[PDB]
């Protein structure tokens, strides 16, 4: 049982 | 029935990142991301699951990247300080000379910083102390858990101080038998 | 230090129904403490909370791998953690330690306060009541409401204003998912 983690988002430039 | 939160967060110009798991209100873990480490909660939690730390350093560093493009975007608006509240209770009925803990509640409040001190008769108090991290509030404010271990004695009384810069003067909370 | 501070925060949320039949999953994004934009997966793409948000909305709906991405979180992130640690989280239950002792209301007065001491249960779901001879005192009750001690364990003091008379009985009785009939503790004057 290995949590994952929901990756963040490179906003707009 | 029951909601898991990852909560994340970048600071300027402190530059204090974090990263954390929350389930109903309780955290489950966070990254020490000096250490690059899982800290569990409560040491059982380590046995039954995982997590690698680095996909929690990721996150940070696009957190750190966006908050740049924010801060332009919002013309360099600013934070507004929002100074906490601040609660000291123990966590079972007080018995002389049997062993309890002290908890100082930090509640409401941004930025998450702050400088939490316990006083044990005007004196600084550090043997045995315990904290967590910045807990995530659904008003997107922040909250906090400062423990102190102690004897119950009437020869003793005890201040959690919390310094904030929502605040003007330093906040203490006293508590005595 | 008077420097500005400027704060980001992102908030990747898994509501549960009955279990892991209905799940929500919300992928938020905030500055200082307003959201900006959100992935509601009731939608299914991206949607501008505020001004500040739409670049982000509309750029990151543009990405196709993203938007699936995230379409299948409630498959691959929500429902995937919550079989993780199901069994210290949900299934998770301790229960109270009862306590009582009287009070006073006035610092010279007589004893005029029953305190029910309830402590380090789990969850935090609970029922307290007083009575007086088998009768349910629903008067004079004050409590300090549920209290979270941020190490998985709650606490909460129901309060009765009750002045006691000598052979009366009191019993604090309390209800709580972890017990499977009530738990009643007795006080005598
Ligand atoms: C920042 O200033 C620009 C230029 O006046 C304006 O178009 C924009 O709406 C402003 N944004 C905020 C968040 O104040
Ligand atoms: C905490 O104390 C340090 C000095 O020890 C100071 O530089 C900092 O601004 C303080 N932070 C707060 C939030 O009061």
């Amino acid at each position: 049982g290995g949590y994952r983690a929901r990756p963040a988002k490179a906003a707009a430039t | 029935e029951h909601v898991i939160i990852q909560a994340e967060f970048y600071l300027n110009p402190d530059q204090s990142g974090e990263f954390m798991f929350d389930f109903d209100g309780d955290e489950i873990f966070h990254v020490d991301m000096a250490k690059k480490e899982t800290v569990w909660r409560l040491e059982e939690f380590g046995r039954f699951a995982s997590f690698e730390a680095q996909g929690a350093l990721a996150n940070i560093a696009v957190d750190k990247a966006n908050l740049e493009i924010m801060t332009k975007r919002s013309n360099y608006t600013p934070i507004t300080n929002v100074p906490p509240e601040v609660t000291v209770l123990t966590n079972s009925p007080v018995e002389l000379r049997e062993p309890n803990v002290l908890i100082c509640f930090i509640d409401k409040f941004t930025p998450p910083v702050v400088n939490v001190t316990w006083l044990r008769n005007g004196k600084p108090v550090t043997t045995g102390v315990s904290e967590t991290v910045f807990l995530p509030r659904e008003d997107h404010l922040f909250r906090k858990f400062h423990y102190l271990p102690f004897l119950p004695s009437t020869e003793d009384v005890y201040d959690c101080r919390v310094e904030h810069w929502g605040l003007d003067e330093p906040l203490l909370k006293h508590w005595e038998f | 230090d008077t420097r500005p501070r400027f704060l980001e925060q992102v908030k990747h949320e898994c509501h549960f129904f009955n279990g892991t039949e209905r799940v929500r999953f919300l992928d938020r994004y905030f500055y200082h403490q307003e959201e900006y934009v959100r992935f509601d997966s009731d939608v299914g793409e991206y949607r501008a909370v505020t001004e500040l948000g739409r670049p982000d909305a509309e750029y990151w709906n543009s990405q196709k791998d993203l938007l699936e991405q995230k379409r299948a979180a409630v498959d691959t992130y929500c429902r995937h953690n919550y079989g993780v640690g199901e069994s210290f989280t949900v299934q998770r239950r301790v229960y109270p330690e009862v306590t009582v002792y009287p009070a006073k209301t006035q610092p010279l007065q007589h004893h005029n306060l029953l305190v029910c001491s309830v402590n380090g249960f789990y969850p935090g779901s609970i029922e307290v009541r007083w009575f007086r001879n088998g009768q349910e005192e629903k008067t004079g009750v004050v409590s300090t409401g549920l209290i979270q001690n941020g190490d998985w364990t709650f606490q909460t003091l129901v309060m009765l204003e009750t002045v006691p008379r000598s052979g009366e009985v009191y019993t604090c009785q309390v209800e709580h998912p972890s017990l499977t009939s009530p738990l009643t503790v007795e006080w005598r004057a």
